[PDB]
């Protein structure tokens, strides 16, 4: 009743946030772990640079860090965090500009001239003078992009020189990273400091995860997370990326019974075959945490009091729902003269081996058809000419390159096997079709 | 040498008709078979006189259009540099010349075939301008296929009156710039740039812009880069290619290697390239 | 001023004047009807309503039409427009920044930023700020003067962002399209022209446009200043098989006048009988000389007697001054029923099959001019066809020129003077030819006849026997004109280079013209040395010389060869 | 023919009337 | 070293063709047809080198030709011409390129001799089909010739052949065999030994692995080493380096169905080409161009080896 | 959530699946979203107009602040960015700025908000095609929108294509992807036999005419009707707005015989059925060429039509027109003229004019015109040609090699 409505709403924001809980991994937050906190209590500047692929929770894992780090307060008041984003924090002023807004030091920087951006960073963190700075460059590759790398060479000089307590965490998915820095940005940057985030490669691993990504836990649990939570959202002045809107399970409430029930019904579920195929094949795929939470998030969404039970068909069919091809249902949506138009493209492909094809021969036939039909009879040219067209834009015919309209020569972006199975699986074909595409 | 000089001065007897020709909203252009820069300067010399006269030497190449809109928009309109869109410039040409009658400027094109204005743009701007009536144009054509590059509207507000005034003097100012085989060049540079591939101009692109990302500075490019920004854009086959590419470049002599790691220096000032870049879009 | 150059400037504004009323004339009727369809739209989704003007073939005619569409518009207070020409859009920003700034300014100019900030969003704002509850909502039109010369993709995207945006506004755009609809249907695609809703509007062509100007202007007799038909010829050919430019033609027209009053002060003559005779009283020797000068003067000084005369007239200016008043009074008189001469045998020559002599005013303007029409055999055929209608044909023939010819000398000979003198030699022989009329196959041929010698011969007579001194009013020496008009260089070029008519280049090109297609460099300069250090420099500069020209070009199709681009 | 001729000529035919 | 029955056949042929007065050799890059080749050409002790990578356009094969044949350098058109007018070997390296773009070149270059001796080198031995001859296959390096290379280098008994025999088991390839051996010979300096150990053999290995691209495949899930398996593949069918996805989805299909695995719709292809592409792995452009994106592999083999089968 | 599917369901049958997937994701303010949705489906399967009224009903019933958005008119960043923000930001007007995508994100996570009063955010990209032809940052940072301004806001994408022609070069994240595929035939017809009362009064307040006609309208005619129109139409067709506007005129062109005193109704409706049919997708409410110039184009299409080496004895269609180099136009001109005037400035301009007015169109260097040598195309014929060769008199038929 409620109860579902609870247990949906909390595994949701589960899902779609809590920026910060991060399970496995030891090693690399161990590394990290020790790499701020001799930043941080030790008043030493590094470079470090993450590398992994796209939808391993590696920003979790600096969330993580940073949120076992920050409440010891000893740590807490001294250091301070800056976020920057290649996507966001383009054009290297802009990100000088956040740099100096994140620092809180907009006001004592207001009204001033600075010949450079070192000489702009110098008087930043002057400012500072103590007190020490935390980096985090999400989309390093784009930062690398900018000109003359102007910001990551500042950084790592200042991380080289010693000057000043910094810390530069780099996060990418790209791993020639190392070979896009400029030569004099990739000598005052740590060589070999480079960490790989492996990924769960292992598929209990992966079970495992949507286990506890499905299940409930104690209460004590909740109590502590929310707990610590809390004590993130007072730090500074509340305004860090991992403490906004965050996860906050002290607003949820279950009782034992319940929690028992669902998650022997999700361990059930689990431990069942058909459910662990479809995680097979969700991990054959992507292995990645975005992908299993997209699923899950999907899986979680489609409970409802109808339904209250999470069970392996569910999962089964948000599966089959994921494996689906979406080029082929849009095939089916199509009419019949635009199919017949299509199977016109897939026997001049056929026959001669994908040679480029202009409407003129496709007209030709399906005029050949058409004069011929019984359903397709006296209609001709305008109405071809626009369902052409509609296949010209919904981009199910690509051309290669003002030339005619009529005389333009394009390829076609579409399997023999997705036509066949348009065939086999579009209602209702007129038997005139299939015969026209069946053979000859 | 006597009838040249006498026919010269028939042409310069030809002279204050052209002015009232002027007067009536027409435009006087010259189809001689010699220079006619004499003749112009001649004319710009004795008949003109007064104030506000502009001149314009089509045979240098180291112009642009933007830079005569500039140049005319900058001291006697008053009004400052003209914009970025020469359109835009002739449309405030437009308004500002229609705002102040009885100032008329006579402009002289030396050798109206261009290049630099062989682009339909520049005539089309051209026109525009000589369609104002406050103005008034005294163009001068040299070249055979000229009038292939005008169509109606442009050669209608040319309102345009032949004149023979065939000269037989050289060309020298005009043909010292007219490289040949029997004897870097930046008019040169596009035409060999046009003959070139596809993949070898996208190529050239990519040099040209990492060159002009990076003019200050003085201390581009190597190799590497340009290997890397070509392999990722599937330009090139391998780096035999590449190097193939630029020993192609390098004969033409437009690239310019200098090994120490491998450096490609283009010998050229940055105007021109920006210029190059420009005219490319 | 001058006299002459005072004559030029009236003679040149009161054509000018006339051809753009006659035009304002041919627009008005269009123009009421777009009007009528815009403010139509404005009374009363999804689709923005569009008009398409078939204005084929002469750009830039037609501006002053969207320019007097857009004063009528903001006369009828129905609407503000803004025009975008495709060189203002080379992309979709630059054309709606140019639309929304366009729209402002005139708004602005009605009512009596910058385009880096002009967003469709300000634009809505504006609009929805200066009149959302008028209640009667406005209008924002868009013309697009020039449909094919318009980028496909901006074109899509600004006509898709406008439909989008309707309801909220109320816009409006009008296709100034060249070719016929078939440019539009092909320019677009289906889900583009899903959302047009377009009404056809035609417009009168440049030829039948022509054909009244050419009707109403250059052959009415308000103007003391005739074209020779050879001329007139000549401007309607390089219209009819060139540019169909209505401005073309009243250009080289000017230019004509221009070129024909610059003569001198004695062509200030060519005025109203009245003005004349001040300009006469002004003359001087020089003058009396170029037009004792010009032709047709010679034949007037020798058909007299009393030789005495002849010596007063070559000799004393102010005996001669005193024929003038007479000689441009027989000249004035004699074009009018020149003109008046026309409308009569138009009528009777135009309906006629074949139309060997003409069809038009013109042509036999031409055809009459050039030569005499009882000489040429068209005229004898035009006879021996008008011999074998009969019957009420005939007469109801004769009777519709009478009747054309009389109402014309009513409206277009009484308001002017020397009409009173027109009209009394022209009626009587009317009155004789409607008397024969209604006396009426013999018959026939004796109204034919009483026609041919009352009207066609001692009238229409060509420009060889015409009155003394029929220059001044008519201009002929078409080929200076026709040169400087025209530009046909490569021919100048071509014979400047083969015989200079006042030569290493000219060696040069003949053996470049005696090559073929190809030409080896050293053999080039061997035979240039052949026929002449210092030659070979010669040879380079006069080769540099031909590739600036462009009669060769250096060609990398075999090793050191250059291909020239002649033929 | 030229127009002083012309005239001259004239002259000398009228020169040769008044005779 | 080992290949010399080719050597034989090539110098043979040749001999043959010029005392008398078109030969077709193929097989993958670890063979080493170009020196043979050379080889045989510096055994003799016209000719002329051709290589489809020198040249900027397949088209400016008939100026190179011609510049290689009567100096100094024409058009291709001119070329195509003087040519077509026409003992004189000639040798064609890389013919893979220049027969992929246009194919006119290579159609015509074996016309041409039908009527002197050319010699076409390839990385496939089925192009001609793709659109008379004597043909000549460089098969790979035998399992027990890969043992006597390794042997020879380390310099059917005892400890040295056993460590041989590993190493030629493991490595597969001739290159990585002699690099491991290398490595393990450094490893042997380092370590104050005369012999090679198998410690120092499994040190190298280790180390070879411990790399970053071979561990980071080492992370892909299975489609993905699936699809650059593929990628490799469709490399190895067609010669050419760059691939086109469509032709990688089929070897995608052939693989993945001869694994048991139902591989998905070319969509999930798409995300798996363009993830692997943002990764860095591969080097692909959008998938916009679906079925016509080029796939550029930026891996190599040895690590995919080092990576997947080791 | 419910309140929005029963409050849509009736504007939108046919759809209650989606709708409930669609309300499952979307549903409730107080329940997180998905943080990315894309919906695919043709040109008139309803998604724009359900989404917005979606968006309408969510925005009236729950505490969320929607903003709708068309991706056409986004030629620049700043546009979309100002769209959205005072689409989200109300009562902000002539007085917000936004510099770039930071800012944007900054401001949407200034908007802020409290737990207990459960609001959300959520966007609406229509023909989101367009998105991966600008900046190349857009797509990813929308994609990513809720987690980067830590928000409960959702964005949606409408598009035509499938997603997987929408990947980037680098990093795209992940997106709850929903179909929607046009209605089978009982479905369109029953949509297009839903507005029966209503067609039906108004065609009482459109004497005796009425009266026969009040008396022989129900479902059962107008289902028939509607089963003959899609017979008819539904193979080329399956846009249903299409239908029901081109129905409607149909109806009344159907309606018009019973009226007047008189199955089967096939006859007069099939004529203008397919004379509609053929006039779908276009709303509704002789060229003069001079001489040379018609010469000109003629002389152009027959260098078109015939080419290479047969200009010698003269002086495939289906795959188009070939290229002109100027000079051998100007050569089959002269070749053909058979009056031979020398050319003249206008000549050469009329050629220029030609081009120019799209009549003829180039395809290689249209700088190189006068160096030599750019190449031309023809782009009208034959029919075109032919009238011309019939209105100056012409043989153009004897010159084609065919
Ligand atoms: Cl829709
Ligand atoms: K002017």
């Amino acid at each position: 009743d409620r109860e579902l409505v609870s247990i949906r709403r909390f595994l949701k924001e589960r899902l779609q946030r809590d920026y910060t809980t991060l399970r496995g991994y030891a090693k690399e937050r161990s590394n990290v772990r020790l790499l701020l906190q001799r930043t941080a209590e030790m008043g030493e500047s590094n470079s470090l640079l993450l590398l992994g692929p796209r939808g391993s929770g590696k920003t979790t894992l600096i969330n993580s860090v940073l949120a076992d780090l920050l409440p010891n307060k000893s740590f807490g008041e001294n250091t301070l965090i800056v976020h920057l984003d290649g996507n966001l924090h383009t054009d290297d002023r802009v990100a000088l500009k956040s740099i100096t807004v994140q620092m809180q030091l907009e006001n004592a920087a207001d009204g001033k001239v600075f010949g450079s951006f070192a000489e702009n960073l110098a008087f930043l963190l002057q400012c500072l003078k103590s007190k020490s700075v935390i980096f985090i460059l999400e989309e390093f590759d784009l930062f690398c992009a900018h000109h003359n790398q102007t910001l990551l060479y500042n950084l790592f000089d200042v991380s080289q020189s010693a000057q000043a307590p910094i810390c530069v965490l780099g996060v990418t998915c790209r791993l020639d990273v190392i070979e896009l820095l400029e030569k004099r940005v990739k000598s005052r940057f740590s060589h070999r400091q480079v960490f790989l985030f492996p990924s769960l490669r292992r598929f209990e691993d992966y079970v495992d995860l949507c286990r506890d990504l499905l299940s409930l836990p104690t209460g004590n649990s909740l109590l502590l997370a929310a707990e610590k939570i809390y004590n993130l959202q007072n730090i500074q002045s509340g305004a860090l990326y991992f403490s906004r809107n965050h996860f906050d399970p002290g607003e949820y409430g279950f009782s034992p019974r319940l929690r028992d029930a669902w998650n022997k019904q999700i361990c059930k579920v689990l431990a069942t075959q058909q459910a662990r195929s479809t995680l097979q094949a969700l991990h054959d795929f992507d292995i990645s945490e975005a992908y299993l939470k997209n699923f899950l998030f999907r899986l979680v969404a489609h409970l409802r009091p109808q339904s209250p039970h999470i069970t392996a068909e569910k999962m089964a069919a948000v599966g089959s729902q994921f494996e689906g091809d979406d080029k082929i249902e849009l095939l089916c949506g199509l009419s019949v003269l635009e199919l017949c138009l299509i199977i016109a493209i897939k026997h001049h492909s056929q026959i001669y081996d994908r040679d480029s094809f202009n409407f003129e021969i496709i007209y030709a036939r399906f005029s050949k058809f058409a004069k011929v039909s019984t359903t397709m009879q006296a209609v001709e040219r305008s109405i071809v000419l626009k369902a052409f067209e509609h296949l010209r834009i919904a981009e199910l015919i690509m051309p290669l390159t003002k030339v005619q309209k009529e005389f333009e020569m394009h390829k076609l972006a579409l399997t023999y096997s997705q036509i066949h199975h348009c065939m086999q699986r579009y209602q209702a074909l007129p038997t005139e079709v299939a015969q026209w595409a069946q053979s000859s | 040498e006597g009838s040249i000089n006498a026919i010269m001065e028939e042409y310069r007897s030809y002279f204050p008709k052209w002015m009232c020709i002027l007067n009536e909203g027409f435009n006087i252009l010259l189809y001689g078979l010699g220079s006619k820069h004499q003749l112009l300067q001649s004319f710009h010399r004795e008949v003109l006189h007064k104030q506000t006269v502009l001149v314009v030497n089509g045979f240098f190449p180291s112009l642009t259009i933007k830079d005569m809109l500039d140049s005319i928009t900058s001291d006697i309109l008053d009004a400052g540099i003209s914009p970025a869109n020469p359109h835009e410039a002739v449309d405030m040409i437009e308004e500002e010349f229609a705002l102040i009658p009885e100032t008329h400027l006579f402009l002289i094109v030396h050798n109206l075939d261009g290049a630099m204005l062989r682009n339909v743009k520049a005539q089309a701007i051209l026109s525009r301008l000589a369609r104002i009536p406050n103005i008034h144009l005294l163009a001068s054509i040299d070249h055979i296929n000229t009038p292939l590059l005008w169509d109606q509207g442009k050669l209608c507000s040319f309102n345009f009156s032949w004149w023979d005034c065939t000269t037989m003097l050289p060309y020298t100012n005009e043909t010292a710039f007219e490289n040949s085989l029997l004897v870097l060049a930046l008019s040169s540079m596009r035409s060999v740039f046009s003959s070139l591939t596809t993949n070898s101009r996208g190529i050239y692109m990519l040099i040209v812009k990492y060159q002009l990302k990076n003019k200050g500075n003085a201390t581009g490019m190597p190799f590497r880069d340009l290997y890397s920004s070509c392999r990722e854009a599937f330009l090139v086959s391998s780096d035999l290619a590449l190097r193939a590419q630029l020993t192609e470049f390098l004969d033409h002599k437009l690239v310019k290697s200098k090994r120490s790691s491998e450096q490609l220096t283009i010998p050229i000032d940055g105007a021109l390239l920006q210029q190059f870049l420009e005219e490319q879009e | 001023m001058q006299p002459f150059y005072e004559e030029y400037r009236k003679a040149w504004n009161q054509i000018n004047d006339h051809i753009a009323d006659l035009q304002h004339r041919s627009y008005a009727r269009t123009l009421e009807q777009l009007v009528d369809f815009v403010v139509g739209q404005a009374e009363r989704d999804e689709v923005l309503p569009t008009a398409a003007l078939l204005t084929g073939i002469n750009q830039p005619d037609h501006l002053s039409q969207f320019t007097a569409l857009t004063q009528r518009l903001h006369a009828q207070r129905a609407a503000m427009v803004c025009v975008l020409q495709s060189r203002d859009c080379a992309t979709l920003k630059a054309a709606v920044e140019t639309l929304v700034f366009g729209l402002v300014e005139d708004n602005a100019e009605v009512e009596q930023l910058r385009r880096s900030q002009c967003t469709m969003k300000q634009l809505k704002s504006w609009y929805t700020n200066n009149f959302d509850s008028e209640q009667k909502r406005r209008q924002l039109v868009v013309i697009l003067p020039d449909f094919e010369c318009f980028n496909a993709s901006v074109l899509q995207d600004l006509i898709l962002i406008l439909s989008a945006h309707c309801g909220s506004l109320p816009f409006v755009l009008v296709l100034g399209v060249a070719t016929a609809m078939t440019a539009v249907h092909g320019t677009l695609p289906y889900h583009v022209s899903s959302k047009i809703r377009l009404r056809v509007f035609q417009t009168q062509a440049a030829p039948t446009g022509l054909n009244e100007v050419l009707d109403k202007v250059l052959l009415s007799p308000k103007y003391a200043f005739h074209l020779s038909g050879k001329t007139f010829k000549f401007l309607t050919h390089i219209f009819l098989y060139y540019d169909f430019s209505i401005h073309g033609f009243i250009q080289g027209f000017k230019y004509c006048l221009m070129e024909h009053f610059f003569g001198g002060n004695a062509f200030a003559l060519c005025t109203d009988y009245s003005k004349a005779l001040g300009r006469i009283k002004q003359l001087t020797h020089e003058d009396m000389e170029t037009i004792r000068r010009l032709p047709s003067f010679r034949p007037y000084v020798e058909q007299i007697n009393d030789c005495k005369r002849i010596i007063a007239v070559l000799t004393d200016d102010d005996y001669l001054k005193k024929k003038l008043p007479q000689l441009l009074r027989d000249c004035l008189l004699h074009f009018l029923l020149f003109r008046c001469s026309l409308e009569f045998l138009t009528e009777l020559v135009g309906d006629l099959p074949r139309c060997p002599l003409g069809k038009l005013r013109r042509e036999l303007y031409v055809n009459c001019l050039n030569r005499a029409i009882i000489s040429t055999p068209e005229y004898k055929e035009c006879l021996q066809m008008l011999s074998f209608l009969s019957k009420d044909e005939f007469v109801a023939k004769v009777n519709r020129a009478l009747e054309r010819t009389e109402q014309f000398l009513v409206e277009e000979i009484a308001p002017l003077e020397l009409g009173e003198a027109c009209t009394a030699v022209l009626r009587p022989k009317l009155e004789a030819i409607r008397l024969a009329v209604d006396e009426v196959g013999r018959a026939l041929q004796k109204t034919l006849q009483l026609i041919e010698t009352q009207i066609v011969q001692d009238h229409l007579r060509a420009l060889q026997d015409a009155p003394p001194i029929h220059e001044l009013f008519v201009f002929s020496d078409i080929a200076t004109v026709r040169r400087n008009i025209i530009g046909a260089p490569r021919a100048a070029l071509h014979t400047a280079l083969n015989n200079p008519h006042f030569p290493d280049l000219s060696v040069v090109y003949k053996l470049h013209l005696e090559c073929g297609r190809m030409i080896n460099l050293f053999d080039w300069l061997q035979a240039f040395r052949s026929v002449v250090p210092q030659i070979q420099a010669r040879f380079t500069r006069a080769v540099a010389e031909l590739q600036f020209l462009g009669y060769i070009k250096m060609s990398k199709r075999k090793t050191d060869h250059a291909t020239r681009l002649t033929w | 023919e030229d127009y002083e001729i012309w005239k001259a000529r004239m002259l000398a035919k009228a020169q040769a009337k008044l005779k | 070293p080992c290949r010399e029955r080719e050597f034989e056949n090539i110098y043979a042929f040749l001999e043959g063709k010029i005392q008398d007065q078109c030969m077709y050799v193929s097989g993958v890059p670890g063979t080493g047809k170009t020196a043979t080749v050379t080889g045989v050409i510096r055994t003799l002790q016209e000719y002329l080198e051709i290589n489809g990578m020198r040249l900027t356009e397949p088209r400016q094969a008939y100026v190179q030709i011609y510049k290689q044949l009567t100096g100094k350098t024409v058009s291709w058109e001119q070329a195509h011409a003087l040519l077509e007018k026409r003992t004189t070997v000639l040798l064609v390296d890389e013919l893979d390129i220049l027969c992929n773009r246009r194919q006119d070149v290579v159609y015509n270059l074996l016309d041409w001799p039908t009527k002197l001796v050319v010699v076409t080198i390839a990385n496939t031995m089925d192009l001609p089909e793709r659109l008379g001859l004597t043909r000549l296959t460089f098969q790979p390096y035998s399992h027990k010739q890969l043992q006597e290379i390794v042997t020879a280098r380390l310099g059917k008994g005892e400890a040295v052949q056993l460590v041989a025999r590993k190493v030629a088991a493991v490595s597969g390839d001739a290159r990585r065999a002699l690099d491991i051996c290398r490595r393990a010979t450094e490893i042997a300096d380092t370590a104050a030994v005369k012999c090679v150990t198998m410690l120092h053999v499994q040190q190298a290995l280790a180390e070879m692995i411990a790399s970053a691209k071979v561990q980071a495949i080492r992370n892909c899930s299975r489609m993905e080493q699936i699809f650059l398996q593929a990628i490799a593949a469709e490399v190895t069918r067609t010669g050419v380096e760059e691939t086109t996805f469509m032709g990688v989805y089929q070897q995608v299909e052939t693989i993945a169905a001869f694994m048991g695995v139902t591989f998905p719709p070319p969509g999930r292809a798409l995300r798996l080409c363009s993830k692997l592409g943002a990764e860095r792995l591969i080097i692909s452009e959008h998938s916009r161009n679906d079925l016509f994106q080029k796939i550029l592999l930026n891996v190599s083999a040895d690590d995919i080896h080092y990576a997947l089968r080791v | 959530m419910e309140a929005i599917c029963s409050s849509l369901e009736p504007l939108f049958p046919c759809r209650e699946a989606a709708i409930e997937t669609l309300g499952e994701l979307i549903g409730d303010s107080s329940e997180t979203y998905p943080s990315a949705i894309y919906l695919f489906g043709h040109s008139g399967t309803g998604k724009t107009a359900l989404t917005r009224a979606f968006l309408k009903e969510c925005g009236k019933r729950q505490n969320v602040r929607t903003a709708h958005l068309n991706a056409i008119e986004c030629y620049t960043t700043k546009i979309m960015l100002e769209i959205l923000l005072d689409s989200l930001a109300p009562d902000q007007g002539d007085a917000l700025k936004v510099d770039n995508m930071l800012d944007f994100v900054e401001q949407l996570r200034r908007q802020a908000a409290t737990r207990v009063e459960d609001q959300g955010f959520l966007i609406a990209v229509d023909n989101a095609e367009r998105l991966r032809d600008m900046d190349a940052n857009v797509l990813p940072v929308l994609l990513r929108l809720q987690e980067l301004t830590n928000l409960n806001l959702c964005v949606i994408l409408l598009s035509q294509l499938p997603f997987e022609k929408f990947y980037n070069k680098t990093g795209l994240s992940e997106i709850v992807c929903l179909h929607l595929a046009q209605y089978n035939k009982a479905e369109t017809q029953r949509i297009l036999g839903s507005d029966f009362q209503q067609v039906r009064n108004q065609l009482l307040e459109q004497k005796k005419r009425l009266e026969i006609c009040q008396e022989a309208v129900t479902e059962d005619f107008y289902n028939n009707y509607l089963n003959l129109f899609l017979s008819v139409f539904y193979k080329a067709c399956r846009d249903v707005p299409e239908l029901q506007l081109t129905a409607r005129k149909c109806l009344s062109t159907y309606l018009e015989p019973v009226l007047d005193g008189t199955s089967r109704l096939w006859r007069h409706i099939a004529g203008p059925l397919r004379s509609a049919l053929t006039q779908i997708y276009m709303r509704i409410e002789s060229l003069e060429l001079p001489y040379y110039a018609k010469f000109l184009l003629i002389a152009a299409f027959l260098a078109s039509h015939n080419a290479a080496k047969q200009d010698k004895r003269l002086f495939s269609t289906t795959l188009g027109p070939k290229s002109f180099s100027i000079d051998r136009l100007l050569a089959i001109f002269y070749a053909i003229l058979e009056e031979k005037v020398g050319l003249t400035c206008n000549l050469l301009s009329q050629i220029s004019t030609l081009v120019h007015l799209n009549l003829l169109s180039f395809v290689s260097g249209e700088q190189n015109i006068m160096e030599g040598s750019a190449r031309l195309q023809c782009t009208i014929g034959l029919e075109f040609v032919l009238q011309i060769g019939k209105v100056v008199g012409f043989n153009v038929r004897q010159y084609l090699c065919d």
